[PDB]
């Protein structure tokens, strides 16, 4: 479910591109900044890939769907908000503390949690739920 | 010059790049235009209420300030130091541009002088005052789609100037390019097949030769 | 025809107009909002969507009769009135809508 | 957001403080300086309205919109022209005595040519 | 004469309709209106064929004549109404069974007025006079 | 000399060069639009309209004389001021611009 | 280590990125115009002038020793605050800024 | 100094052109109009030396100095004018007639002067600056 979802920010992202070289950024609604936003997150995490094996550059695949599942659930709370009524802006600064965590994934290790999956990615699913609430409301 | 071989895929998305441009920018030109034609039929209209409306409360204070006796005006002027009528913007997104947008709140910082209270004489400024009240804040609210129009006004120019760049600088360079590099990099894979089999037919003679 | 209705040659000239339109539209869309664009190129930016989501998305093993394929094709240009299905005539339109 | 407050005047006498009585202008009180500018027609010079235009439109950088009468603006014509500027907005109203003319009116000028 | 009367009409259409998008309609006046109008006319009678009529199949050279003829009377008739005082929806209501009558010749036999010879086009100089009248007054 | 002008080869000089500036100029018309312009695109634009359907327009069984052309050139080429007009000698063109 | 930093790899990677983000931006202003730029492509394009005119320019003769071109690839990136550099690990920026 | 400045003067020029056609002038500072316009005397000035003459065909080493230093002081100047006050189109106009007479120096013969630069290259430095102060004003 979350590897077709993957490449679907993905794929807008490409189109939201040409829009955005050329007319600029004052043009796009709010749910065509967060594609390129979530997209973000996916560059910054998976594409780079830090040391030989420094910066725990290796990530079991379990780990992996652990890092999309973040980004995801992300995702969807975020494609709500602003539908729902929260600008772009009032919706990143209200995200916060859930968002620094995700783009911090890469440096944790899964084998201080369970031995392939994070504790704290676990605490990572009740977190967002918490924050939705409060930054909705 | 233009490079030896294969600018052509490059190139080809460099054709698609202009071309998408164009059509884009056209439809944002498009809904800018359409939505102006609109705003400048309203503003014609709303200039010849606005000054109708106005003149006809002019005219009521001018016959009162001659009734009265002397020249009431100058004096109203320096003794008003404050507005009630004012203006806080917001930002409106109208065909992809922001644009500027007023909002007037009415402020009770005042609502009566000491120049619409004489006795006689001041019950005259007083019904003056009423009719001017009330034509102005109308005027104020018409007076805020102009804000807005000049600021269109300055978009458009912009935008129409973008459709036409692509059209006539980018798009026939792009094909231009794109065809000396092809007929260059055909020329390549033919003649090196040539070459190589005027060369072959040599070779298979002087065995058959010898 | 026989084995296929008539409507199939009708049917392909409107379902191809609006999908071209559909294209542009949604560019169109990124740019301008939902507060400045236009209310034909609306119905279009939905029905690029659809037209990918069912009529192009399919199972694996769902096959589906050609009589069938006729019906969800005239489902979806339902939303558009008659004024923007202008290219079709009425007695077909009136029967196959 | 919200940098700009007053609405001002270029106006002759009745226009203007009947404007004022609806309460849209003031005199700013650190400066003792009308953020209105009175005028009567052939009597007071084209070189003062010139100055006033200045003074709210590039000193003041409060004025939301400047009101001004058709023929007045008709007096320092280069001047409400060459303004393109929406901050200030310019509005152009049919002065007192004269009636609606559409290029008296500088947005509407720029407007005929390319839509 | 007719003939490059007949390419000037189309070259000019399809350039003020390019003023229309840039320019604007101000550069727009019913002196202009009739012009694309009649390129409209040529076009739906001329241009389009497929053969629902054998007489849309077979048409002689002395009866592509008279249609153009046709057209080319109204233009400088209509034009000439507007300036003593008249306006395009005026000429376009008022011109009417004229109008439709010449798109609708296709259709109509080619030996109506002998065996290549069409009576109708014989009968519309004399109607577009009378019809100039209506026009303009 | 004695059948052409030796101003003939320099007139030919200032008639290349503005025509060329002037192809640019309705270039730069077609993008920009007149009222960005400055004032040496407009003599320009000007310029290149009037050699259009004069200079290289003439008829098909219409002779031409070499001290013709050139007083044909003279005319045209009269659109802009001496400080732009200079692509030939102040000598020559003080007597003719 | 010990004749060249930990920082090094880190710091080659933050110049390519800015340098290239800054030569995208300069093209997009030739064409369309600077309303298609941001803030952001502002420090960029300013970020290419420092790049070039001094990490670049040196002489023929003037030699330098590697730990004095880090610290001048350092003065560059100093324009952009900590928040939107993330080529190097954060561990090494603080250390480093 | 003056060859240093000859390379970049033509190449700041090349770089602003594509802006100006594409975007318009209208976006641009009255500044970069000046690279350009500078720019524009040593391109007429310079490049065009095919000759019709002797005179506009030689150009020795003093002469090829002199043309060059004109317009490379008039360039620092300029925007020092318009910089304090001044506009642009009021500069362009004022300066006129000494644009030209830069110009023209080529057509007349370089034995001229004290030796092989002319007396109207050397009055033309005076002539720079008396111009400055007019521009400025």
């Amino acid at each position: 479910v979350l590897r077709d979802r993957m490449k679907e920010i993905l794929s807008n992202a490409e189109e939201l591109e040409q829009v955005v070289q050329l007319v600029g950024k004052s043009a796009l609604s709010d749910s065509d900044k967060i594609t390129l936003d979530v997209a973000t997150l996916i560059k910054e995490d998976f594409l780079q890939q830090n040391g030989y094996s420094t910066y725990d550059a290796f990530c079991p695949i379990w780990k992996t769907f652990d890092m999309m599942r973040a980004f995801i659930s992300y995702h969807d709370e975020a494609q709500k908000a602003v539908a729902n009524g929260a600008n772009w802006s009032k919706l990143a600064d209200s995200t916060g503390d859930v968002k620094h965590a995700v783009s911090s994934s890469k440096f944790f290790e899964p084998s201080r949690g369970e031995k392939e999956v994070h504790g704290e990615f676990e605490k990572l699913l009740s977190t967002m739920q918490e924050r939705f609430a409060e930054s909705t409301d | 010059v233009f490079p030896t071989r294969m600018t052509l895929g490059l190139m080809k998305t460099k054709l698609k790049g202009a071309n998408q441009g164009y059509s884009l920018l056209k439809r944002k030109s498009e809904a800018l235009t359409k939505r102006f034609r609109d705003i400048t039929k309203r503003i014609d209209d709303a200039k010849q209420k606005m000054g109708r409306v106005m003149q006809t409360a002019a005219f009521s204070l001018a016959e009162v300030s001659y009734a009265t006796g002397e020249n009431i005006g100058y004096q109203v002027q320096e003794s008003v130091s404050t507005a009630r009528f004012k203006v806080r913007a917001r930002q409106e997104n109208v065909s992809g541009v922001y644009l500027s947008q007023f909002e007037s709140y009415i402020d009770p910082e005042i609502n009566d002088f000491r120049l619409t209270g004489l006795g006689r004489g001041g019950q005259q400024v007083q019904r003056a005052k009423e009719i001017y009240s009330r034509a102005v804040e109308t005027l104020v609210e018409l007076a805020s789609l102009q804000t807005a129009f000049i600021i269109l006004d300055e978009v458009i120019k912009v935008t129409n100037r973008r459709v036409n760049a692509i059209e006539h600088v980018i798009i026939p360079r792009t094909e231009n390019t794109i065809a000396y590099i092809n007929s260059e990099l055909d020329e390549l894979d033919r003649e090196e097949f040539y070459r190589l089999k005027k060369v072959q037919e040599k070779k298979q003679n002087e065995t058959a030769k010898l | 025809e026989g084995m296929t209705r008539k409507d199939h040659g009708d049917v392909s000239n409107q379902l191809y107009a609006k999908y071209a339109i559909g294209k542009d539209a949604a560019a169109m869309k990124a740019v301008v909002g939902e507060e400045a664009l236009s209310i034909e190129d609306k119905l279009s930016l939905e029905f690029l969507e659809k037209f990918e989501k069912t009529f192009i998305t399919q199972g694996a093993y769902e096959d589906r009769t050609v009589f069938e394929s006729l019906d969800q094709a005239w489902s979806l240009l339902r939303i558009y009135p008659k004024e923007m299905l202008n290219r079709i005539s009425p007695k077909i339109l009136d029967e196959f809508y | 957001a919200e940098k700009r407050t007053l609405i001002a005047v270029i106006a002759d006498e009745d226009t203007t403080t009947g404007l004022l009585l609806a309460g849209i202008g003031q005199i700013t009180p650190e400066t003792q300086e009308k953020n209105f500018f009175v005028y009567q027609e052939g009597k007071t010079t084209k070189e003062e309205i010139t100055d006033k235009f200045n003074h709210f439109t590039e000193e003041r950088d409060d004025i939301a919109i400047l009101l001004i009468n058709q023929h007045i603006a008709e007096n320092i014509r280069a001047r409400v022209d060459s303004f393109t500027n929406a901050f200030p907005a310019i509005l152009e109203i049919p002065s007192k005595d004269h009636p609606y003319d559409p290029e008296k009116d500088s947005v509407l000028k720029r407007v005929r040519k390319l839509f």
